[PDB]
Parts: structure tokens; C-alpha cells; sequence
């Protein structure tokens, strides 16, 4: 499994932006979703799965990791968004699946809280990469998104 | 109408509605139209089409969308009933499946069935052998022809007896069974057919759509609109914005007669959440109080002022020039306490200026240390606790001297000339929950789909998650202590002697201007120091959602008594207890808009989960649907002009104008009003604004979800009365207060719906025209809102639906100067004058016929088009009518 | 038998629209050519020749037959139920077809 935006060519004058989780370990006939919780947590929620008559509950399946834009000076160091911010940045109570039997999971999320706290603007003070990250016990892997900012 | 469109394979429909005729009869429709079907080849096509269809029955759990089984059977081909509607081009067959008609064919009406196929009425069906009949008669179940060994299916089926008492016996054991259809491809005439299904079946799970679309729920508004911010990563996104309509898929099958529905929406806010909360009140024992300060009241917008409730165990407090009634009093353990509720000000006012009624405070039991609920009462026996006021001129020192116990203690106000207001700013992690009402009867059944505003006019509760902890120094006689809550708010405690208590409380209110006062959230904690066989400090606290209404701080609900124990067999200790904290505000219906935009629970920084419920019948939605935000600037168009299209009085200038937020009422011969009731949502009774069908305003009474309810009568019907002006404009009237509750297919009264106070628009919406040189302007003071009647056509391609919400409204205009100087009575024919309903004529001078012009600015009907795409300068959208100079 | 390891596809456990059918080979273990049957077994004195060797007689039907008479003729009678066996649902966990009696 891998997280990715199909754009690393990303134009900037955006406040909400989507991306693909390609993750075909995590299919399910539709509808299905995930309760996005404490760390971003992938607390998998669908009452809409059956297998001979039983309704389904929360299943702890990972979490969104962080969000990091680049600081380079000759050693590699990052900037975290903190698990308080992440309870509120990914509070989403449904993110549905777009195609059955294969992960597709859509989140559309802010650049209004991102613009504000990482100190990104439309091109004013911007130039970075901007990669947001997920983790899962679904495939037991680190998996990070790909976007590069050219500084518009 | 709705399903969102798929064709060539199956789409199934229940026959139910308002006055349902027989529910459990089901229509199956397949579309053959990639070959042309005549009325002689019709015989060939429908025999073979029913020869390839297979018919099914699916087993799942009643609520789910996942797979555990099915079975398949087929239609007859010998003794077959098969039909062809010529107009829509569709081969269709109807079947009867539920009690008592399980066991027998019955004749299906071609009228109520005509609710889901139009061309049945306009042209009779066509039968086998190239005849045409009006009649439908279905195939009977248990005398079909199998494909199993080419046999015939039994007369008694499990599905038969399951439906022959469906009322219980369709609910089976762990599962349900649902009749469905499908097609295996074949070619005849030289083309193939396969398509898809979106829940509309004779029992259809109460969920929301997600198939076929690779975004979930569709937005027929999103696409068009100027953007360049999204390259190729976007191909997944469901969005809506504000008041602009998300059309929903309230799938439902489980009702009879009129089907009411309530809504619950669940909003949440991407991005960090610090919360600002003004100090609505403090309460404290005077031991715990400092011995001087400087403060003056912060005001609150429902009419309320700040207070401090001193808890002095003195018989008579001495605060101000006031002689003070015990505002509350209580006793515990032999010692009597007295609460003295006191505003501060530049004057003492002996009259209570506010109340807090029914204060419920916990404290720890003295043997068991489980919480102890008490309410505190005046010596005159009032639970409506008087919130008095002390003070006097600024700079003056006024010694609030109450005796904790009967030992003196002080806290002395210095009267400020400015507030010294301390607002609690701290991190908490919230959710917001919303509701809305509707009584639905429409012709779109079972698949009841309509247009819901993603900002309601009707209630919200904000409920969300924080931490409270309690820290306390067990000494051996005395005890220092404190409790921290909200994530910087706190309540201090100096010495608490054995067997004895101290008390502290705070009220928090979202520090703004229409949430402050108006809603409140109390936390009052009693704390006990004592010993049993181990030295014990303990806190116990309840916590109350409350609301100032009629000045009375009226308790909504109280939430949990938490008892926090700290036992220490050893003599010294300094231990902690923990408890969750719920910040709960349940505000007023209308603060759904108002306080909603003073927080900002909405933007491109928002995410939404949607849920529904069926009221009297009590039916719920187990899938929560979703969407998000991308705000867009509007596009706009107009339709031809030539210089020729002024010349001749039959050469015209068309316009069709676009602003995608400017519908609120889908479907021709719609119309609706509103009222309010306590509808059921969930397990309880939500005070929701019930949208009512019809042009008729209504006045229901009694409790709803029940048949205690009985709907009232007509209050006002809304009447586009043809005015007597030039070329007859047709302005909208009624009892125009109820424009508040009126919306219609016309876009020029869709902006009162929430953004009003009392029939007085706050948001202007709908088209906006001014003329020049000779000026006339609409909608405006010249021509009242709804100055003509207007309709949508047939919707967008982004709408996959025929006959629903188009912000494409269609008008004809001319310009003329050869009826210039004429007069209709003494109404002078010179300027823009609206010819009745969807016509227009502009008149101008004998020379300024060239350079005559007219300016159209279509005006937003959603607030939230403004957001971040105001800088496009197409938030509201900008076009013109003109006459070219020619030589 | 001889056999080798061989698994079945991952997507057939991810979605239950897909599911598997394991086919096991084990040669001597087959009883009765009549799937969609149900039956019972008694033992009776199988007359053959100059004797009656006793042995296991199978009877169709689900009920537990109680034979009478001397076995070996059209004279003979086969019995009837002593308890009727039946694959009932033991509900709670996912409904089985579980024989009681």
C-alpha cells in the first residue's frame, strides 16, 4: 500500500485538496467508511458490512501520521503538526470508498489550517515540498504522500 | 427524476406514496434504444428481452450493503407478459410480490405506476404480436419458467411465505430478503445492453449513495466555476458550500401515507481548535477567594451580566450598600451554607437583574463518597435564584465581607472603570451536531430525494471532548486542593478542615456576541475532606448545559455526577483523580446560522457527515454519508443578441443566466412553506423547523412522532398577483411575513429562507437588473421580490437527474423605440418594464436606442460563495445586454 | 493421496462477493450415492442362502426407523421414528444447520 496525490505538479491557490489512498488490502463492497479520530486514527467504521447477518463495529486500522514541509540546512529535520491539531485536522466521521474491493479512500482536507500554522501562503513565503503521511496496521507500513511545491 | 441515472440494465420501483395503493408490487424497467424498436419488431424484442433478464432475490442484513448471498430465477417466455413503452423506448414488466398478492397476479394501475415512467400516459403500452393495449397484467410468482433444468418454479417458495406475512416474516433471522433483477448480455438487433442500479428497490437499505460515483454523493453545482488550483490530484472530491443545495438520497421504503423525515448533520472543522470563552460567572467560597481585586462586569448579548456567587457561612453577608437575602442556602453535616449571587457594577441594584434557576451542585457523600445532588434554595423558597447587584461609583472600595464559617474572610472589589475580563483560551476537540425537519410527499418514491441546505435554520448542539483533573494535597487536618478543567480554567481551594467542605464553580460561555449569555456551560464542584479508616480528600462534580432564556438561566440537561476518590491509609499524600470533560453548548434553533458564522464551522476547512431518520414510523440511517468544501466562483452566460434582434417585433434577445446556488426548490409544480414541531430524530424529540409541502403555510400542534400531532390549517397561501403596471409585471404577495418560510421554484424568494428576520431579506439573492439610460430596477423597492414567476428547465449534466435543480432561468427581452412615447393608461411607456412572467421589454428614447444597455448581476443565494474566491470578481456574477453601433 | 501446498486468492476474504471453494481429496470415506438425501441406519438379519448373517441396513428418510418382523421378504415392515433427526438453527452466533436429536 502507498499514499499519494497523483499531483506533484500542484498549483497553489487552493484551500481544499484531495488525494488517493491506493490500498487494495482494505476493499469492501460499498458503502464502507472510517471514523477519523485521536491521531487521525483509522478507526474503521462500517455498519454496512455483513457476512451472514452481523453488523460491524470499529476496527483500529492505523492513523494519519503528520504533516511535514521542509527545513534544510545540511541535516535533515522536520516540523510536526501535533496530535491535538490532528484530532481536529482529520476529525472526519465518514470517508467513503470510491470503488468496491480496493482502497481509494478520499479525504479532502484543509489548506486553511495548513496555510496558517506551517506558514505557507499563495507564493509569498512558500516553497517546499509538502508531504502528509499515514500509517496503517492494514499492511504494517509507513506510507507517505507525494506532492512537490514549485512555489507556484 | 432520481435515481441518478443508469440504464440498459435494471432499475426497480416500489408503488407507495401518499395514499399508497398496494406496496410490494414492483416495476422493472430495462432500456433498449441502441437499436430502434418499431411496432412490428416489438414482438421479437420483448420476448427475447424477457428471455435474457434474470430476476433475483438477495439476502443481506436489512441495513447493510455488503454481500452474503442471492439466488436467481427467470421470467416466463411461454405465457409471458411483456410490454413496451414506445416514448421512452423501454421494455418493462411488473410483478406482484407482498401479502395478500404474493400468491397471485393482480392488475397494476398505469397511473400510480406512471409516477416513475412518463410516456405510459401519453402513449398506451405495446403488447406482444404488435398489438397495443392500455392494460398491464403481471407474471404470477410460482408459475414462472426456470432456467434450472428448464422447469417451472414451485407454487410455494420460501420467498412466498416470507412475503405472505412480510409484516414480520420479511425480517427473518439475522437477514432480510429483497427482490431484485439483473441482465446477462445478449445481442439482438445488432447491439448489447448492461447497466446499473442505485437503491430504489422494494426494500431498500436506509443509507446514502456511493455507487456508481467515484466521489460518493453527487454535486450538480461544483464543476462550472473558474479555477486553476487543482491539476490532476482531483478526481475524487465530494463538495458543497453553505446554503447552496446538496441534493440527498434519502433512501426509504418502510412507510405509508405522508412520509416525514428529520435530518441530523454532523459537522466538524479541519484545522486546530482553540476556543475563546468569556467568564460568564465565577462562584467561590471566600476562604478560596483573594482578599482584594479589581473587576467590573462584562456584558452578554441575551441580556445578562457577569457575577460572582459568594459562599459565605455568615448569617448576613456584607457586600455593597446592599442587605442581602440568601440567594441560595443549603446545609450539609450540621453547618449551614449560604450562596449570595452578586453582579458587579457602577451601582448597587437591589432588584435582581438576572436569575439562575435550578442549580444542581454535587459534593461527596461522607461514608461512601458517591456524589450528592442538591439544589440550593432562598429563605423565601425560590429555585429561581435572584442574581442581585452590588457596586457603586468607580474607584470605590467595597468590602465583600462574609464569614467562612464564622471567622471573617474578605474579597474587596475595587470598582473598575473598564472590565478586567479573563477569557479562558484553551485547546479542546469539538464536534458539532445539527438537525432539520421536513414532511415529504413527492412523486419520486421510494427514492425520496430533494434539496437540503448544508446550513440549517434549525437547532445545533456543539458537544466535544476535553479533560478535567483534580489535584489535592492530603495533609492530616487541612487540605490544599485545586481542580483544572477546559485546559487552563481552574478552581482553587485553600484549607479544607476535617469533616468539612469548600465549594467552587464557574460558568463558561463562548466569548463572542450571540453565544455568550445566550448558552452557558456550568461546572460546579463540591469537595470534601474527611477520614473513614483512611484519610480522604474527594471531589465530586456535575456539569450542566444551561441556557439563559427569559433572563432565567434555564437548565437543559445535567450531565454526569463524577466522583473522584483519593484514599491514603498512610498519613501524608498528594494524589490526583481524572474525569472526561464535555464542553456542551446546546444553542437556539436560528443560531445555526448566526453563531455558526461567528465560530466558522463552515468553509474550505470543514467536513460533513449526513444522516437521516423517518419520524412517526421511527426508521433510522445506519450509513452516514459525506461531503466536504470547495467554494467556487459562479460562471454566467447569456444567450444571443444581434443588432437585428432589436429591429422587428419578433426578433428577440434571449438570456439564460447561471449562478449555481440560486435554486432551493427542485422539480416543476413544487412549492413549500415551513412551521415547526418537536419531530422525532433518533431516541428523542428534536425541535426542528418542519418544511411543509404546498404554498399553504400550516400551524400544526401537539407532540410529533406520535398521533398526538394533528396538522393545523392554512394560514396564508402565497399568491403571485398580477399587477396592473406596464405590460402587466406579476408580483408576489400573500401575508408577506411568511416570505420567511416561503421558497419556490422562482429564485427570487429563495433567500428569505434562513437569511431574514420577519420577511425582510438579509441576503439579497436572485437576478438583479438595473437599466440605463432610462432607469428601472428589479428586485427592489420599485418592484417587490418575486416581481415575476420563473421556473427551472431540465437540470445540469452535473445533475445526472432529469427535471430538477437548474440555476438556469430563461427570459426573452427586446429593446424598442417605436413604441417610445406611448402610454398604458398614464403609465408612461419609456424604460424597462417587465412583460408578464418570462418576458421583458426595454424602452428607450428616439436617439439613445443605440447605446441602450441593461446590466444583469445575478446575486448569490448562498452566503458562503464569498470565502476565498471573492478575489475572482465573479462571487456574484456580471453580464449586460447591449445594442452595437453600426454605420 | 499426494499433494502440495497451494493457497487461494486474498481478495476473496477482503470482499465476500468473492469467496472460495477448497476441494479436498480423500478417497475412502464416501457414503451413499444420494446427495440431497438423508438417511438412517439400523442392523437386521440379512437372509442370504441357508442363513441370516446380521448387518447394517440403511433406510432413506431422516427419521429413525424401528424395524419389525423377520427381515428378507415383501412380508417385512420397516418401522418409524424414535426421535426424528433435524438440522435446526442454533441462533445466537451465525445461524448454522446443526443436527439435533
Amino acid at each position: 500500500a502507498n499514499l499519494y496525490f497523483p499531483s506533484s505538479t500542484t498549483p497553489l491557490y487552493q484551500l481544499s485538496v484531495p488525494l488517493y489512498l491506493s490500498e487494495p488490502y482494505y476493499g469492501s463492497p460499498l458503502p464502507t467508511y472510517i471514523g477519523l479520530g485521536t491521531n487521525g486514527t483509522s478507526l474503521w467504521n462500517s455498519p454496512n458490512y455483513v457476512l451472514f447477518g452481523v453488523s460491524a463495529v470499529q476496527q483500529y486500522l492505523g492513523f494519519i501520521k503528520s504533516i511535514s514541509v521542509t527545513l534544510s540546512n545540511g541535516t535533515t529535520v522536520v516540523i510536526p503538526l501535533t496530535t491535538s491539531n490532528m484530532q481536529t485536522l482529520f476529525p472526519q466521521l465518514v470517508g467513503q470508498e470510491l470503488q468496491a474491493c480496493n482502497g481509494t479512500f478520499q479525504f479532502g482536507i484543509s489548506i486553511t489550517g495548513l496555510e496558517k500554522l506551517l506558514n505557507l501562503n499563495v507564493q509569498q513565503l512558500n516553497n517546499s515540498i509538502l508531504s502528509v503521511t499515514y500509517h496503517d496496521y492494514v499492511t504494517g507500513e509507513t506510507l507517505t504522500a507525494t506532492t512537490k511545491l514549485v512555489a507556484l | 427524476l432520481t435515481p441518478p441515472v443508469s440504464a440498459g440494465g435494471i432499475q426497480a420501483y416500489l408503488l407507495t406514496g401518499s395514499g399508497a395503493p398496494a406496496s410490494g408490487l414492483v416495476l422493472f424497467v430495462v432500456n433498449v434504444s441502441n437499436i430502434q424498436v418499431s411496432s412490428s419488431n416489438v414482438t421479437n424484442v420483448i420476448s427475447t428481452v424477457v428471455s435474457n433478464i434474470q430476476i433475483n432475490a438477495k439476502t443481506e442484513n436489512a441495513q447493510t450493503g455488503a454481500t452474503t448471498g442471492s439466488v436467481t430465477v427467470r421470467f416466463p417466455t411461454s405465457g409471458y407478459n411483456a410490454y413496451y413503452d414506445s416514448v421512452d423506448k423501454v421494455v418493462f414488466v411488473v410483478v406482484s410480490f407482498l401479502y395478500p398478492y404474493t400468491t397471485t397476479s393482480v392488475n397494476i394501475p398505469l397511473s400510480y405506476l406512471s409516477k416513475y415512467l412518463p410516456g405510459l400516459l401519453t402513449a398506451q403500452p405495446y403488447d406482444e404480436t404488435g398489438a397495443q393495449v392500455t392494460s398491464v397484467s403481471s407474471t404470477p410468482f410460482g408459475s414462472l419458467i426456470d432456467t434450472s433444468t428448464g422447469q417451472q418454479i414451485l407454487g410455494t417458495n420460501p420467498v412466498l411465505t416470507s412475503y405472505n406475512s412480510y409484516t414480520t416474516q420479511a425480517n427473518t433471522n439475522m437477514q432480510e430478503g429483497v427482490v431484485s433483477g439483473t441482465l446477462t448480455s445478449f445481442t439482438l438487433g445488432g447491439q448489447s445492453f448492461s447497466g446499473s442500479t442505485v437503491p430504489v428497490i422494494l426494500y431498500a437499505p436506509f443509507i446514502f449513495s456511493n455507487s456508481p460515483y467515484q466521489a460518493g454523493l453527487y454535486n450538480p453545482m461544483q464543476v462550472n466555476g473558474n479555477l486553476g488550483s487543482l491539476s490532476s490530484e482531483a478526481y475524487y472530491h465530494p463538495v458543497i458550500w453553505g446554503r447552496a443545495l446538496i441534493n440527498t438520497t434519502l433512501i426509504d421504503t418502510y412507510a405509508s401515507g405522508s412520509v416525514p423525515f428529520t435530518f441530523q448533520l454532523n459537522y466538524s472543522v479541519p484545522g486546530p481548535l482553540t476556543i475563546n470563552m468569556a467568564q460568564l460567572a465565577w462562584i467561590a467560597s471566600i476562604n478560596n477567594l483573594p482578599t482584594s481585586f479589581t473587576y467590573l462586569s462584562y456584558k452578554f448579548s441575551n441580556g445578562y451580566e457577569s457575577f460572582l456567587g459568594i459562599i459565605s457561612n455568615s448569617t448576613q453577608l456584607t457586600a455593597g450598600a446592599l442587605t442581602i437575602n440568601p440567594s441560595g442556602n443549603f446545609t450539609i453535616n450540621g453547618k449551614k451554607f449560604y450562596v449570595y449571587l452578586l453582579v458587579v457594577g457602577s451601582t448597587n441594584s437591589t432588584t435582581p437583574v438576572e436569575y439562575v434557576t435550578k442549580l444542581v451542585v454535587e459534593y461527596p457523600s461522607s461514608t461512601n463518597f458517591l456524589p450528592q445532588g442538591v439544589t440550593v434554595t432562598t429563605s423565601s423558597n425560590k429555585y429561581t435564584l435572584p442574581v442581585y447587584e452590588i457596586g457603586g461609583p468607580a474607584g470605590t472600595t467595597i468590602t465583600l465581607t462574609g464569614n467562612w464559617y464564622s471567622t471573617p474572610y474578605t474579597v474587596q472589589i475595587t470598582v473598575g472603570s473598564t472590565p478586567t475580563l479573563t477569557n479562558y483560551v484553551s485547546q479542546i476537540l469539538l464536534k458539532a451536531v445539527a438537525y432539520e425537519g421536513i414532511n415529504v410527499s413527492t412523486t419520486q418514491s421510494p427514492y425520496y430525494s430533494t434539496a437540503i441546505l448544508s446550513t440549517p435554520p434549525s437547532e445545533i448542539s456543539i458537544t466535544g471532548s476535553s479533560t478535567i483533573t483534580a489535584q489535592g494535597k492530603l495533609t492530616a487536618t487541612s487540605a490544599s486542593a485545586t481542580v483544572n478543567l477546559l485546559t487552563n480554567a481552574t478552581l482553587t481551594y485553600e484549607n479544607i478542615p476535617l469533616t468539612q467542605y469548600s465549594f467552587n464553580g464557574i460558568i463558561v460561555t463562548p466569548g463572542y456576541a450571540a453565544i455568550n449569555g445566550t448558552t452557558a456551560m456550568a461546572y460546579v464542584i463540591g469537595a470534601l475532606y474527611n477520614k473513614t479508616s483512611d484519610y480522604v480528600l474527594s471531589f465530586a462534580g456535575s456539569q450542566e448545559p444551561m441556557q439563559v432564556m427569559n433572563n432565567n438561566l434555564t437548565e437543559v440537561t445535567t450531565l454526569a455526577p463524577f466522583g473522584l476518590t483519593l484514599l491514603a491509609p498512610s498519613v501524608p499524600a498528594t494524589e490526583t483523580g481524572t474525569s472526561p470533560l464535555q464542553l456542551e453548548f446546546f444553542t437556539v434553533p436560528s443560531t445555526s446560522y448566526i453563531a455558526l458564522v461567528d465560530f466558522g464551522l463552515w468553509g474550505n476547512l470543514t467536513s460533513v457527515t449526513v444522516s437521516a431518520y423517518d419520524t412517526v414510523n421511527n426508521k433510522l440511517s445506519v450509513n452516514l454519508g459525506y461531503f466536504y468544501g470547495i467554494v467556487i466562483p459562479p460562471s454566467i452566460s447569456t444567450a444571443p443578441y444581434n443588432y437585428q434582434n432589436f429591429i422587428c417585433p419578433n426578433n428577440y434577445v434571449t438570456v439564460t443566466i447561471y449562478d449555481p446556488d440560486a435554486v432551493l426548490d427542485p422539480y416543476p409544480s413544487g412549492s413549500f412553506t415551513t412551521s415547526s414541531l418537536p419531530l422525532k430524530y433518533g431516541n428523542m424529540n428534536i425541535t426542528g423547523a418542519v418544511i411543509f409541502p404546498g404554498s399553504s403555510v400550516y400551524n400544526p400542534s401537539g407532540v410529533f412522532g406520535y398521533s398526538n400531532f394533528n396538522k393545523g390549517a392554512a394560514v396564508t397561501t402565497f399568491t403571485y398577483t398580477a399587477q396592473s403596471g406596464p405590460f402587466s409585471p406579476v408580483a408576489l404577495t400573500g401575508n408577506t411575513n411568511y416570505l420567511s418560510q416561503y421558497a419556490d421554484n422562482n429564485p427570487t424568494d429563495n433567500y428569505y429562507f434562513i437569511q431574514t428576520v420577519n420577511g425582510m431579506p438579509v441576503l439579497m439573492g436572485g437576478l438583479s437588473i438595473v437599466a440605463s439610460p432610462v432607469s428601472a430596477s428589479l428586485p427592489s423597492s420599485t418592484s417587490s421580490p418575486g416581481f415575476m414567476y420563473l421556473l427551472p428547465s431540465a437540470a445540469q449534466v452535473p445533475s445526472p437527474l432529469p427535471g430538477m435543480a437548474t440555476p438556469n432561468y430563461n427570459l426573452n427581452i427586446y429593446i424598442t423605440y417605436k413604441i417610445d412615447g406611448a402610454t398604458v393608461g398614464n403609465n408612461m411607456i419609456n424604460g424597462l418594464y417587465v412583460a408578464s412572467q418570462n418576458t421583458l421589454i426595454y424602452v428607450v428614447p428616439n436617439g439613445s436606442f443605440v447605446g441602450s444597455n441593461i446590466k444583469l448581476t445575478y446575486t448569490t443565494t448562498d452566503y458562503a460563495v464569498l470565502h476565498y474566491f471573492y478575489s475572482t470578481g465573479q462571487y456574484k456574477v456580471f453580464k449586460t445586454v447591449s445594442v452595437p453601433n453600426v454605420t
